Protein backbone atom coordinates (compact mmCIF):
# COMPACT_ATOMS: atom_id res chain seq x y z
CA UNK A 1 0.00 0.00 0.00
CA UNK A 2 1.46 3.78 -1.48
CA UNK A 3 -1.27 6.15 -1.92
CA UNK A 4 -0.75 9.53 -4.23
CA UNK A 5 -0.61 12.20 -1.03
CA UNK A 6 1.59 15.14 -1.37
CA UNK A 7 4.56 14.88 0.75
CA UNK A 8 5.85 18.71 1.63
CA UNK A 9 7.91 18.77 4.70
CA UNK A 10 9.51 22.50 4.92
CA UNK A 11 10.64 21.09 1.30
CA UNK A 12 11.71 24.86 0.25
CA UNK A 13 14.58 25.20 2.69
CA UNK A 14 13.28 26.08 6.26
CA UNK A 15 14.21 29.03 7.35
CA UNK A 16 11.16 31.38 8.41
CA UNK A 17 9.53 33.92 5.97
CA UNK A 18 11.17 35.96 3.23
CA UNK A 19 10.77 37.83 5.81
CA UNK A 20 11.91 40.15 8.07
CA UNK A 21 15.65 41.94 7.71
CA UNK A 22 15.44 43.78 11.05
CA UNK A 23 14.80 47.43 9.66
CA UNK A 24 16.39 49.08 12.33
CA UNK A 25 13.71 51.75 14.59
CA UNK A 26 15.52 54.55 15.75
CA UNK A 27 14.82 55.88 18.92
CA UNK A 28 12.53 58.73 17.63
CA UNK A 29 10.26 57.17 20.04
CA UNK A 30 11.69 59.62 22.37
CA UNK A 31 10.85 62.69 23.15
CA UNK A 32 11.85 65.50 21.01
CA UNK A 33 14.40 68.03 22.24
CA UNK A 34 13.46 70.75 24.69
CA UNK A 35 15.32 73.86 22.29
CA UNK A 36 14.79 75.64 25.98
CA UNK A 37 17.54 78.59 25.06
CA UNK A 38 17.38 82.62 26.89
CA UNK A 39 18.29 85.91 25.75
CA UNK A 40 19.72 88.05 28.00
CA UNK A 41 18.40 91.35 26.27
CA UNK A 42 18.74 93.60 29.22
CA UNK A 43 21.84 93.50 31.01
CA UNK A 44 24.29 93.99 27.67
CA UNK A 45 23.11 97.18 27.67
CA UNK A 46 23.82 98.83 31.29
CA UNK A 47 21.15 101.37 31.78
CA UNK A 48 22.51 103.44 34.93
CA UNK A 49 22.44 107.12 35.86
CA UNK A 50 26.23 107.95 36.64
CA UNK A 51 24.63 111.54 37.03
CA UNK A 52 24.89 111.76 40.99
CA UNK B 1 -4.29 -47.05 -5.31
CA UNK B 2 -3.67 -44.33 -2.65
CA UNK B 3 -3.24 -40.40 -4.08
CA UNK B 4 -1.66 -37.95 -1.59
CA UNK B 5 -3.64 -34.42 -1.55
CA UNK B 6 -0.24 -32.83 0.11
CA UNK B 7 1.49 -30.43 -1.52
CA UNK B 8 -1.36 -27.77 -1.04
CA UNK B 9 0.95 -24.74 0.31
CA UNK B 10 -1.59 -21.69 0.76
CA UNK B 11 0.75 -18.37 0.85
CA UNK B 12 -0.33 -16.13 3.83
CA UNK B 13 0.44 -12.33 2.00
CA UNK B 14 1.87 -10.37 4.43
CA UNK B 15 1.38 -6.82 3.51
CA UNK B 16 2.69 -3.66 5.64
CA UNK B 17 -1.02 -2.55 6.01
CA UNK B 18 0.41 0.54 7.18
CA UNK B 19 0.08 3.73 4.96
CA UNK B 20 3.17 6.15 4.30
CA UNK B 21 5.24 6.41 7.43
CA UNK B 22 3.15 7.04 10.54
CA UNK B 23 -0.43 8.16 9.86
CA UNK B 24 0.18 9.07 6.68
CA UNK B 25 1.71 11.95 4.54
CA UNK B 26 -0.29 10.37 1.10
CA UNK B 27 -3.46 8.86 0.91
CA UNK B 28 -4.51 8.46 -2.85
CA UNK B 29 -1.43 6.50 -4.06
CA UNK B 30 -2.08 2.54 -1.83
CA UNK B 31 -3.51 0.61 -4.81
CA UNK B 32 -7.21 0.21 -4.70
CA UNK B 33 -6.83 -2.92 -6.81
CA UNK B 34 -7.08 -6.19 -4.98
CA UNK B 35 -10.18 -7.19 -5.17
CA UNK B 36 -8.56 -8.15 -8.45
CA UNK B 37 -6.36 -10.13 -6.83
CA UNK B 38 -9.47 -11.95 -4.81
CA UNK B 39 -11.42 -12.28 -8.37
CA UNK B 40 -8.04 -13.67 -9.63
CA UNK B 41 -8.90 -16.19 -6.68
CA UNK B 42 -11.81 -16.96 -8.15
CA UNK B 43 -10.79 -17.04 -12.03
CA UNK B 44 -8.52 -20.06 -10.61
CA UNK B 45 -11.59 -21.69 -8.71
CA UNK B 46 -13.64 -21.70 -12.30
CA UNK B 47 -9.93 -22.53 -13.61
CA UNK B 48 -9.85 -25.82 -11.72
CA UNK B 49 -13.60 -26.24 -12.21
CA UNK B 50 -13.04 -25.97 -15.79
CA UNK B 51 -9.52 -27.60 -16.19
CA UNK B 52 -10.66 -31.26 -14.17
Amino acid sequence: MSTRSVSSSSYRRMFGGPGTASRPSSSRSYVTTSTRTYSLGSALRPSTSRSL
Amino acid sequence: YASSPGGVYATRSSAVRLRSSVPGVRLLQDSVDFSLADAINTEFKNTRTNEK
